[PDB]
RNA sequence: UGAACGAGAUUCCCACUGUCCCUACCUACUAUCUAGCGAAACCACAGCCAAGGGAACGGGCUUGGCGGAAUCAGCGGGGAA
RNA sequence: UCCAAGGUGAACAGCCUCUGGCAUGUUAGAACAAUGUAGGUAAGGGAAGUCGGCAAGUCAGAUCCGUAACUUCGGGAUAAG
RNA sequence: UGGUAGUAGCAAAUAUUCAAACGAGAACUUUGAAGGCCGAAGUGGAGAAGGGUUCCAUGUGAACAGCAGUUGAACAUGGGU
């Protein structure tokens, strides 16, 4: 069980896609959503429904 | 029942077109018997046939921009 | 108790559903005339045309998804109609649609 | 005239005709092979495919690159409720193939049992096995019932069981229940009409027929695609974009002589809705439905032996176009036929079960109860409140 | 006039035919076929019931081409339709009829349609514009139509 | 006036010719 | 020979792309069903095959296979259409 | 052939609106199967398809830069990047 | 005059809906309302060549206007440069 690289929430053994760039840096994504935003340069915490925008802006 | 003649004697006699021509709904019997340019120009100050007036094109979005 | 009136939810974004851009608002006029002879089980619906005005207040592919309607079956008392009555749906403009049950009206 | 390159047939010939199937409830057209060594037992029972998710496991067979390791497997949620045994069948080997003898039925049948027997059960008048039931009561019919029971056991070689499932625990908008013949594969004649008499009007749960680590057989209809073309039912070659009045056909649909369409070339039809029969479908865990054990109700089909988090095996929001799953179910490695709430008939395996695979002993670490109503992304409620907190909503 | 199958007994029987009536005649024939032997309270309504969609016209004879309907299954047929402008134009000469047994005295309540018979009237001539500069016939299938009503 | 169907389409019906007059190389090789 | 030019013929490369691996899904109008309306080409008779003989590739004759009302949507083997 | 509004824009381009005009082009309702005609998307690979990059796609406006071989010195040239 | 056959077809140019009126009869006429299109190289307003009463009013709904029609460039009667 791991842990999304783009939107904080908690990966099951059955979920997501792995990504694992060239230069050695491996990825976990929760779905296609965050999978997305990563590849478009999105920064996780301008983003309001992710984990690391809720620690950020204290919502939690 | 069919107001085509009135409805056209009324474009020329408003000098407006047949698209701004209101003829009232509820007096299309009195409206029916005028078949000529007299009792048009009859009806339009009983207020049964009304010039509507132009379609509202605002250029407030224009002097903004 | 014949001559009856009630207010409905009418829910049209599910009467509408997979429905083409130039047949949404057309076919949502048809099923608020079915909605009318399901729960009033009386043909000859008339159907206000300020509820005609609503269905068609955003074009005729985009349909308010919930819309509030007052159905009122009425008695002819004038035609010779095998009917002898009608249920004139009218408009009821209200905000929103939350917790708005159903109810009759006197 | 060869065609130069060879290349296989685009489709199955012994699955004709690709035709819709007459009958909506599988039909188990062979039955495990009677042997009498082994106790009494039922060799079928109905069931309702109720969705699909995915465990973990460990597997366990020595010498593979996957032994002792997790997996993910995709699994189909099967809801079978008990059925109810409401009649007997015995059945006599003639020259001409098996035939119907004897038929003997319960006492009492309940009203979703009989709404099988009518075509409009709204507007009848529930007369069905009316007369037939007053024969277990006079001494007439009694006598005449115990004729009955005697010629099975004497004249007959083949002893079937009829059951029908409880559609009332079902969620599901039919009240019909289906009913069937389950034939008894346990020993002498006379000891499968009298096990089968004593199981007259009584219930039958999915952990007696079948077992864990059991490879079973999954028959039914498939989901029906309506008709579709060649390109989609035989999945021929898409003829090139420049292709004049069409390009989703077969080109050639046979030669010059013989003088007609072959059976064999494929053509355009109806696709979906065909009987199958699967074979191999490992069981991977026998739930139990809810039940009251010590004043609540409890729902913990969906833990193992190393999660133990109190869910069941419906997912966030139920099974996505059936319902909710509150009796026994089976857990079945795979896909298996069928549309949702699609009625199955489990079957034994007619071949002996001895492979690597078929007595692999399969232990569930985790069942996946993520909302598949979309990308679920939390196992229970509680979870899902507990990491996101409060909300506007309280 | 001269209509045939002339009735078992006159003074018990009423009449009414029409031509040159601009209906189909295949459509006409298989509804004709339909109320044969039917009492016209039961003809009548079935005629209503065709123009509402309620019950089927079996196309025994010219089914080439036309549906299948659910409502065939009570004729024992599979190809049905229900011809509106055919059960309009026969309920005018069914009523005409119950008016020619009225005006005789006779009970319309007990009538039975026993002969009803479906002619071709002179086809009307119409054109149709066709490729290539050609223009081929457009023209329509009339029919003469006659009933008689008897008291059973 | 008891003829009003041919006395309105006398003017509309044109006269028509009885008959209207109207206006592959297939070599294969191998010689 | 040749700059410039070309809805001219041709070869390669880059880029691009369902051309393809290998298809899938969505939309509009059709097809489909109903009401009304309503043609045309075509047609000796007609219409299940195998083989044989035959004007040397039958649909009909011969010997066999056999053959069950009325039809719908498709289809492009055949009718040397 | 004659007269030719507002906005966007280099534009009598495209798109939207006003004056004016019309009722979707010789029919309607229901359904959303195959196959079509028209429109669109498709992961990974990128012409392996095919006689042939046919069709489709990529590129595109303007601004600031940068622009070879060759040449009839005009050009090529919106080269290319 | 048939079979074909009540079959092909009535599918280019986004789109209609509600109520009322007249009427035996309204998806198609008329009035009102709403939603749209043409978007001033118009689906706008006027001519030339050509057509020759198609113009206008009233009336008819029989044939024609490939569905219908209470409507028409149809038919009938008057008028008009
Ligand atoms: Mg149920
Ligand atoms: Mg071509
Ligand atoms: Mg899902
Ligand atoms: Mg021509
Ligand atoms: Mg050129
Ligand atoms: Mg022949
Ligand atoms: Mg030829
Ligand atoms: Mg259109
Ligand atoms: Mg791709
Ligand atoms: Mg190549
Ligand atoms: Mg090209
Ligand atoms: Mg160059
Ligand atoms: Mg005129
Ligand atoms: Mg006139
Ligand atoms: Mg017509
Ligand atoms: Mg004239």
């Amino acid at each position: 069980v791991e842990l999304c690289s783009f939107s904080g929430y908690k990966i099951y053994p059955g979920h997501g896609r792995r990504y694992a760039r060239t230069d050695g840096k491996v990825f976990q994504f929760l779905n296609a959503k965050c999978e997305s935003a990563f590849l478009s340069k999105r920064n996780p915490r301008q983003i309001n429904w992710t984990v690391l925008y809720r620690r950020k802006h204290k919502k939690g | 029942s069919m107001l085509r003649l009135q409805k056209r004697l009324a474009s020329s006699v408003l000098r407006c077109g047949k698209k701004k021509v209101w003829l009232d709904p509820n007096e299309t019997n009195e409206i029916a018997n005028a078949n000529s340019r007299q009792q048009i120009r009859k009806l339009v100050k009983d207020g049964l046939i009304i010039r509507k007036p132009v379609t509202v094109h605002s250029r407030a979005r224009c002097r903004k921009n | 108790n014949e001559v009856v009136t009630r207010e409905y939810t009418i829910n049209i974004h599910k009467r509408i559903h997979g429905i083409g851009f130039k047949k949404r608002a057309p076919r949502a006029l048809k099923e608020i005339r079915k909605f009318a002879v399901k729960e009033m089980r009386t043909p000859d619906v008339r159907i206000d045309t300020r509820l005609n005005k609503a269905v068609w207040a955003k074009g005729i592919r985009n349909v308010p998804y919930r819309i509030r309607v007052r159905l009122s079956r009425k008695r002819n008392e004038d035609e010779d109609s095998p009917n002898k009555l009608y249920t004139l749906v009218t408009y009821v403009p209200v905000t929103n649609y939350k917790g708005l049950q159903t109810v009759n009206v006197d | 005239s060869h065609r130069k390159f060879s290349a296989p047939r685009h489709g199955s010939l012994g699955f004709l005709p690709r035709k819709r199937c007459k009958r909506h409830r599988g039909k188990v057209k062979s039955f495990p092979k009677d042997d009498p060594s082994k106790p009494i037992h039922l060799t079928a029972f109905l069931g309702y495919k109720a969705g699909m998710t995915h465990i973990v496991r460990e597997v366990d067979r020595p010498g593979s690159k996957v032994n002792k390791k997790e997996v993910v497997e995709a699994v189909t949620v099967v809801e079978t409720p008990p059925m109810v045994i409401v009649g007997i069948v015995g059945y006599v080997q003639t020259p001409r193939g098996l035939r119907s003898l004897k038929t003997i039925f319960a006492e009492h049948i309940s009203d979703e049992c009989k709404r099988r027997f009518y075509k409009n059960w709204y507007k009848s008048k529930k007369k069905a096995f009316t007369k037939y039931c007053k024969k277990w009561q006079d001494e007439d019919g009694k006598k005449q019932l115990e004729k009955d029971f005697a010629s099975m056991k004497k004249y007959c070689q083949v002893i079937r069981v009829i059951a029908h499932t409880q559609m009332r625990l079902l969620p599901l908008r039919q009240k019909k229940s289906h009913l069937m013949e389950i034939q008894v594969n346990g020993g002498t004649i006379a000891e499968k009409v009298d096990w089968a008499r004593e199981k007259l009007e009584q219930q039958v749960v999915i952990g007696g027929v079948f077992g864990q680590d059991e490879m079973i057989d999954v028959i039914g209809v498939t989901k029906g695609k309506g008709y579709k073309g060649v390109t989609s039912r035989w999945h021929t070659k898409k003829l090139p974009r420049k292709t004049h009045r069409g390009l989703r056909k077969v080109a050639c649909i046979g030669a010059w002589h013989p003088a007609r369409v072959a059976f064999s070339v494929a053509r355009a039809g109806q696709k979906g809705y065909h009987h199958r029969t699967e074979i191999n479908k490992k069981i991977y865990k026998i739930g139990q439905g809810y039940h009251s054990k010590d004043g609540k109700l409890v729902k913990n089909n969906a833990s193992t032996d190393y999660d133990l988090s109190d869910k069941s095996i419906n997912p966030l929001g139920g099974f996505v176009h059936y319902g909710e799953v509150k009796n026994d179910f089976i857990m079945l490695k795979g896909c298996v036929i069928g549309t949702k709430k699609r009625v199955l008939t489990l079957r034994k395996s007619l071949l002996v079960q001895t492979s690597r695979r078929a007595l692999e002993k399969i232990d569930l670490k985790f069942i996946d109860t993520t909302s598949k109503f979309g990308h679920g992304r939390f196992q229970t409620v509680e979870e899902k409140k507990a990491f996101m907190g409060p909300l506007k909503k309280d | 006039v001269r209509y045939s199958l002339d009735p078992e007994n006159p003074t018990k029987s009423c009449k009414a035919r029409g031509s040159n009536l601009r209906v189909h005649f295949k459509n006409t024939r298989e509804t004709a076929q339909a109320i044969k032997g039917m009492h016209i309270r039961k003809a009548t309504k079935y005629l209503k019931d065709v123009t509402l969609k309620k019950q089927c016209v079996p196309f025994r004879r010219y089914n080439g081409g036309v549906g299948r309907c659910a409502q065939a299954k009570q004729w024992d047929w599979t190809q049905g339709r229900w011809p509106k402008k055919s059960a309009n134009f026969l309920l005018h000469m069914l009523k005409n009829a119950e008016s020619n047994a009225e005006v005789k005295g006779l009970d319309v309540d007990s009538l039975v349609i026993e002969h009803i018979q479906v002619n071709k009237a002179p086809k009307m001539r119409r054109r149709t514009y066709r490729a290539h500069g050609r223009i081929n016939p457009y023209m329509s299938s009339p029919c003469h139509i006659e009933m008689i009503l008897t008291e059973k | 006036h008891d003829f009003p169907g041919e006395a309105a389409q006398i003017a509309h019906q044109k006269p028509r010719p009885t008959v209207e007059k109207i206006i592959l190389i297939q070599q294969p090789r191998r010689c």
